[PDB]
């Protein structure tokens, strides 16, 4: 039983950078992947990007190709997320969701999430 | 700080598993405890299995209907730590519900738990188990210190103990001619176990074995081919190993057997460890042909064959490994799929499925047999505690496990084959084995094929379908069967099989198979030196036909004989014989008729009358024929010493010539006395003679003294006789007979001289007895009667 | 539930001790532990508490640092101590579980004990998982050695596998050949039993049958082990034992029940020792039993701190009461652990040291104790340099540093021993042999022997039966090996022979094998080697045919009486009216036949059988070349001239010349005779009509004396011929009568030499015999009446 | 650690009957001897009665000796005092008390106690 804290929201300006945060609460760390959403305030929760429980196969949307980096560490158990060229359509409430028994990604099956973050994106 | 990964169902009740999902670890990695890759057909196999059977068992309106079995799954890796690491995980929640009970809702506790698969890990975490009253049962824990229930009470299996494996390996090698084996067995106690019944029942069929060895299923190369180095030492002589080993044990075999060009050198034996795994034999087929192993009987489930193929990685979302399973058969990673192993390269089309190559598992019924098993002794306490509700009611609220022991102890059901499926007072479910060989079907296609059942001895199998031929592998025997009726067995002492072949002697017979006995005097060995058996004697009754010439001599005797009498007995018209006494020629023709009578009384098998036959023709006839000349030799004694020619003052003789026979007749019975006294002192009796080993006679009672007394008192008569006709060899007297008399004694006297050496030297003397007498009787007659008879004709 | 005695501190060490005795068959499941067990038990409480009391009050040890304790019971079982281990690490467990949401005690960080092997076994497999390092004081079994295995297990004790080498060389020393085994199930005794018959082999050391059988047999199933055992009398007179100390006492209550008391003595290892409890009550059916064990000082610290405990005293040991119950059968009346089954209350003035009996391994606990107490001062020295106390380092321990810190410990023991082992918790120690015999009447007790130490057996032969003729030798076969005895085994046992003497044929080849030996050659007197025996050679001649050598000797005499006038006193007109030549070829022929005589006496070389070769064909055939020709020298005037008248003349006109013709004759023997040398050489030849009788011969074959005799035979009828009508010829003083009364005295021991020399033996004194036989009667009948008659 | 509840207090009129009840948490409590104790309010604590670990060994006060019957229970892990011959002295604060490490009588070093009760006899 994992659970999942979100962390290293807040505002920041138009094409800058920042490194969101998933701690895991839990052991067996290693037997699941991990996967992020977004959802703007009145837009529907997106999915973002995924990592595989092995590490090597990571996951972006289309939309964040090269500009969100995923990471993960196996030894703290804890995924991170360095994100760069923050533009203010990011401003939306990330999530932060592990994974086990998927099919073709996007479709996984996320059994936990977390608490969230809020970041905005000044102009 | 790693964790493994349960594979749970939820439920109300919950009944634990052991599953080998991953290889066991190899050396410098059982410290950390990492598994190593998956394994297909002990592993994934037997996890769809049971979630299958749970989902059948879930779904049967007869088998504990308003109740729910969940499940938890976990792996094992065949290793006794990683194992108990697991079992310590089921009692987990036992424990802490005795903690956080008292001051101070997590999980239900397990009920029961199925496996693990090998013996020594079931022996490990019984003992966990039995402290929690949690009742184990078993698939493939198959040894024969299991049925301890005294130390082991919590302990079931649905297969029979490999106590009688031993027993059907010892029967297939005393089918097949073998003798000197090899045999090795891997450690733990599965095959400690099996390997100790198997050398404790080849001495009660005396069946040697080289060397037992031991090795672990986790022995690195260097620490493996010193096994086949000390397996060539026994060639050709050991040229079949029986192998208690489990399936990666048995593919090292094969790894060095090809990593030594050791390929297609000897047949090997196996149990149940690689009866049908093809993943031990695949890669090192060669090195496998022609080998003969063991199965516990298993039919095939139709179920799994249907509900298995039809499972996919993007559907199956209740099994943790399944996707590691799609990795490592197929060699691919995945694009979208959590579990990447992006290590693999070519990635999978989504056109794969099972059936490409699929091997249906051996021993798999069984699992399904367990759950099964567990299912009716569920059952059976719902049945015998809480009869009038349908689900769990307050009766079951905890499970006590020793309420759930006695209900599992005493199941009677069917088996998915339909068998009845029950168990005796130790836990032991009985079953039937199948016996298979690895040989070439067709060119680069190598199968197990089958040969034959076992069942309480009852061996049926089929000669003709091993090796195709009835001229087999090598027999592993030491010493060659030399045994030919002659040739004896004896043994260095180290291993009573290897033995020295020697023959034995002419004169000895093999009264045991490990000892030659000598025969007795003159009794000869029969053909196959089993008993003594006779040899005739030599009786000669018809005679030697070189002695038969001088039977024929004697006969001669016999006629001139006979020539004499007619003139002289009858014809008595000669002036000389009635002119003196007729008693001189007549008692010289009575000892010359019984000397040659005496003769002829000779050659005869030596009877008791027989002997005093020959006995007497042996002393009185020499000494009648001595009496005979006697006589007539010293009636001219009394002229001439007596009369004018030697002049004594005294007359030693009588007044009448009548009265001077009658003193001529007084030395007769002088011999007669000594000679009956002889009889006396000695009777005439058979004796055996056994000059050599095969010669065997028979012969009378005689010695040397026997017959010189006859002759040690004739001897001195010869002289007695000379000075008495010494000087009338030049009297003219009765023309000149007496000058005949004197030729004639010096032609006598030579031959009794000549006997003594020519009878004690050579080794038969008794054709040189009648020789003799023949010859005494010749001469005495050939020189008297012929120029006094013819000259006044 | 179990009764735990804990002592409170900062770092928690567990234990386990063998409080009572473990369970019975029918209470095995209920895990009902048995009564007390008085030293190896609370004694080892005691220790444990003391040598806490002593460590906690060490400046030098740990300082700032308090060492708690937990000691749980174990009962020799695997079971009770597998629950005790699950007490131990259910602290660890429960740490991860309410450590994530959803304080109770510290967490132990190493145990001590167990005191078996088996159960120690079972115990580190739980032990091993949470890294909590275990260091044993009695484990010493030799699967305990796999560090690949079993990591996190240590033991200051060394391993058994000396100690069946130790075994093997005391069975070796006392001549012991074929012995019994009996060993205690579970993986002590298995484990020591396999390495005894692995090393007995070796030595050649047969055993009997090894026997298994666990420490709770009941009766109806151990008096099946004495029934085997029995099947082995006087056989297998000693019983190696592995088992521990109440299967001994099992055996020892089993003898008294069978009457076998003072039976077959019994050899042991460490499981009864020093213990006098399981020989007590039994101590008849033990006596001159010897036993070997790991040697082990006396503490002197734990002497004077046992004997002032009191009942009244002691309030930190749970089984205190009970001890005091059981070993002294008594009840208490005001203290809490009644146990009024027993009556006969107890007086306050008892004590501890009446019958005390000290421990005899209880050094190596107080040593084990120490192990752990150095290596948590090493995790100190190495991990926590400049503070006293626990740091943030030790915070919470791992076992993995105390692991490579034990691992690693070097110290002086209890006597000042240098406490330190391998790479495999092995530490190194050394033994003593004990033997339990009477000392005084009804006064038993064990007495030292010998030590002990890598194969350097020193012990005391004399000590033991006081007496060198000792108990019966268990061997099978009797040392029947004399020098001519082989020795033959049946295939079973390779000492249970059967003991078979070899022919005199036959010699000792091998101890199970007797060669025979080649032709002639015979075996020496320890049957080893094949010697020979001589010919016998004859020169000096065999007394009685010494006879036949003076025979010949006076024939000689008699040659030289006839030569004396007949070849020097020429008076004779006859010798000068004929020719001279007819009596000189007469004597030479003679005189050649008894030389030829003496010549046959000897060894047989190469020119010595063509002597006699020659004296065999020659000499007979001069000898009659000697009379041939005086004897047809008459045959010229007899067919030639008027008695038998023929139109022919065979001769020729000169009496020399006739005389020429008579030459003829002599040399048509000699032609053959040579054609038979070229045809057979002269050689040597041996004979062996036994095995132990010797000759050397000639090569002689049966017609090579024939063929001088062959040529002869006819010759005497063919002089009967030329002589017959002779006998009636008055010639020179009745010369043909004599010649003719020669030639029939003659001709018989001709025909009687062929039988008397083909059925003898030696036919070698008949040859020299028939010489001069031959040749006596032709001088003796011809040339006396001849000389005498003109004297 | 083992905790003692008394129970059975109230008003009962003098030469009546009352049982008294020491319920007794834990596993262990086969191993203690069991002690009792009285205190009137303004008076002293006196030892009452007592138990042995393995029962048989019972212990009376002479001043409630024959008058006050004590009793164990090792199914339940309880003990009881069925009392008799009440007196308006015996009013007083009850306790139950366990230890294992005694001497003789009453000295046995209590390591445990429990609530109380209160019983008041009239006359
Ligand atoms: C070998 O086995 C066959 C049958 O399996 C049997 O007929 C034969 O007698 C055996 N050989 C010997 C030497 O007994
Ligand atoms: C199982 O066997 C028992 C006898 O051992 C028999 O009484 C019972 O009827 C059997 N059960 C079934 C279902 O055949
Ligand atoms: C028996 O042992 C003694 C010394 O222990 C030794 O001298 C003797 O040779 C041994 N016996 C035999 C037959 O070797
Ligand atoms: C222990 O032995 C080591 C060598 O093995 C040595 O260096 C060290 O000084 C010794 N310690 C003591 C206290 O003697
Ligand atoms: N049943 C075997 C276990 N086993 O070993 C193998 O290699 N296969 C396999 O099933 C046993 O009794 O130990
Ligand atoms: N040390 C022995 C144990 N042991 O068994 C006994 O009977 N005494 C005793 O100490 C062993 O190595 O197993």
């Amino acid at each position: 039983q994992v659970q999942l804290v979100e962390s290293g929201g807040g505002l920041v300006q138009a094409g800058g950078s920042l490194r969101l945060s998933c701690a895991a609460s839990g052991r067996t760390f290693t037997s699941y992947a991990m996967g992020w959403f977004r959802q703007a305030p009145g837009k529907e929760r997106e999915s973002v990007a995924a990592i595989s429980s092995s590490g090597g196969s990571t996951h972006y949307a289309d939309s964040v190709k090269g500009r969100f980096t995923i990471s993960r560490d196996n030894s703290k158990n804890t995924v991170y997320l360095q994100m760069n060229s923050l533009k203010p359509e990011d401003t939306a409430v990330y999530y932060c969701a592990a994974a086990m028994y998927g099919s073709r990604w996007p479709d996984w099956e996320y059994d936990y999430w977390g608490q969230g973050t809020q970041v905005t994106v000044s102009s | 700080s790693e964790r493994r990964v349960v594979a749970h169902m939820p439920g109300d009740i919950i009944i634990g598993a052991l599953f080998s999902v991953h290889h066991q670890p190899t050396v410098d990695k059982v410290h950390e405890r990492k598994c190593g890759a998956v394994r297909e057909q002990y592993g994934i196999q037997r996890v769809e299995a049971m979630l299958h059977t749970l989902e059948r068992i879930n779904s049967d309106p007869t088998l504990l209907p308003n109740i729910t079995l969940g499940c938890e799954i976990r792996d094992s890796c065949w290793h006794s730590a990683v194992a108990l690491e697991q079992s310590i995980e089921f009692i987990r929640d036992s424990l802490i519900s005795s903690e956080e009970e008292e001051g101070l809702r997590s999980k239900k506790p397990i009920v029961g738990v199925i496996g693990p698969g090998s013996s020594s890990v079931a022996i490990q975490v019984q003992n966990l188990l039995q402290l929690f009253n949690i009742p184990q049962i078993a698939y493939s824990a198959t040894s024969m210190d299991l049925s301890d229930k005294t130390l082991f009470k919590y302990f079931m299996r649905v297969v029979p103990s490999d106590a009688q494996q031993a027993r059907a390996m010892v029967d297939i090698v005393k089918r097949y001619n073998w003798t000197y084996v090899s045999a090795v067995h891997t450690e733990g106690n599965y095959g400690e176990s099996g390997m100790e019944a198997f050398k404790d029942m080849s001495a009660k069929e005396g069946i040697c074995i080289a060397h037992s060895y031991k090795i672990y299923s986790n022995a690195g190369e260097q620490s493996f081919d010193k096994l086949l180095k000390k397996l060539t030492s026994h060639l050709p002589k050991a040229r079949v190993v029986a192998c208690f080993c489990e399936g990666m044990t048995v593919r090292g075999l094969l790894m060095a057997m090809r990593r030594l060009g050791l390929a297609g050198e000897f047949l090997l034996l196996g149990s149940d460890g690689w009866a049908d795994r093809y993943d031990v034999t695949d890669g090192y087929q060669r090195e496998a042909v022609g080998g003969i192993t063991i199965k516990l009987q298993s039919p095939d489930v139709k179920w799994f064959d249907d509900y298995y193929l039809k499972l996919r990685p993007e559907t199956n979302h209740r099994n943790p490994w399944f996707q590691e399973f799609w990795q490592h058969r197929f060699q691919c990673r995945l694009e979208g799929f959590p579990q990447e192993n992006s290590k693999y390269n070519k990635t999978c089309n989504s056109s794969l499925t099972l059936k490409t190559h699929h091997v249906q598992d051996s021993k798999m019924g069984f699992v399904i047999n367990a759950i099964y098993s567990m299912a009716y002794g569920l059952h059976n306490m719902q049945m015998s505690l809480c009869p009038g509700y349908a689900g769990l009611c307050d009766a079951m609220k905890p499970i006590d496990g020793r309420k759930l022991l006695e209900s599992l102890m005493k199941t009677n059901f069917t088996g998915v084959s339909g068998d009845t499926i029950l168990f005796d007072e130790n836990g032991d479910s009985p079953g039937r084995y199948e016996i298979m060989n690895f040989k070439e079907m067709g060119k680069d296609y190598f199968d197990y094929i089958n040969v034959g059942s076992w069942d309480n001895g009852e061996l049926k199998m089929d000669d003709d379908e091993v090796w195709s031929k009835k001229s087999n592998i090598i027999r592993s025997v030491c010493s060659e069967p030399c045994e030919k009726g002659q040739i004896k067995v004896i043994r260095k002492g180290e291993v009573s099989c290897c033995w020295t072949c020697t023959p034995c002697k002419e004169n000895e017979y093999v009264f045991d198979e490990y000892t030659c006995k000598a025969c007795q005097l003159g009794s000869w060995p029969t053909d196959d030196l089993t008993g003594c058996d006779l040899i005739p004697v030599q009786y000669l009754r018809w005679g030697d036909p070189e002695p038969i010439a001088a039977v024929v001599f004697a006969c001669l005797g016999l006629l001139a004989t006979l020539f004499v009498t007619v003139v002289f007995i009858i014809y008595r018209d000669t002036p000389v014989v009635k002119s003196s006494s007729r008693e001189l020629c007549y008692i010289i023709l009575a000892g010359i008729c019984l000397g040659y009578l005496c003769t002829f009384c000779l050659i005869a098998k030596p009877k008791q009358i027989y002997c005093y036959l020959q006995r007497i023709g042996i002393g009185l006839s020499p000494a009648m024929s001595y009496s005979a000349l006697v006589t007539k030799t010293n009636r001219i004694a009394r002229i001439l010493a007596g009369s004018k020619k030697k002049i004594c003052t005294k007359k030693p003789r009588f007044m009448s010539a009548c009265a001077q026979l009658v003193i001529a007749f007084i030395l007769i019975c002088i011999q007669l006395g000594i000679i009956v006294a002889l009889f006396i002192m000695e009777p005439p009796d058979i004796m055996h003679d056994y000059p050599s080993i095969r010669e065997v006679y028979l012969i009378c009672n005689t010695t040397n003294l026997g017959v010189v007394t006859p002759l040690g008192y004739n001897g001195l008569l010869i002289l007695s006789c000379t000075f008495y006709a010494f000087k009338t060899r030049n009297v003219p007297a009765n023309f000149n007979e007496a000058k005949y008399i004197a030729f004639t004694m010096y032609t006598t006297c030579i031959i009794w001289l000549a006997f003594v050496p020519i009878y004690f030297g050579s080794n038969y003397k008794i054709i040189t007895m009648c020789f003799s007498v023949s010859l005494s009787a010749t001469v005495a007659l050939g020189c008297m009667f012929v120029p006094k008879v013819y000259i006044i004709l």
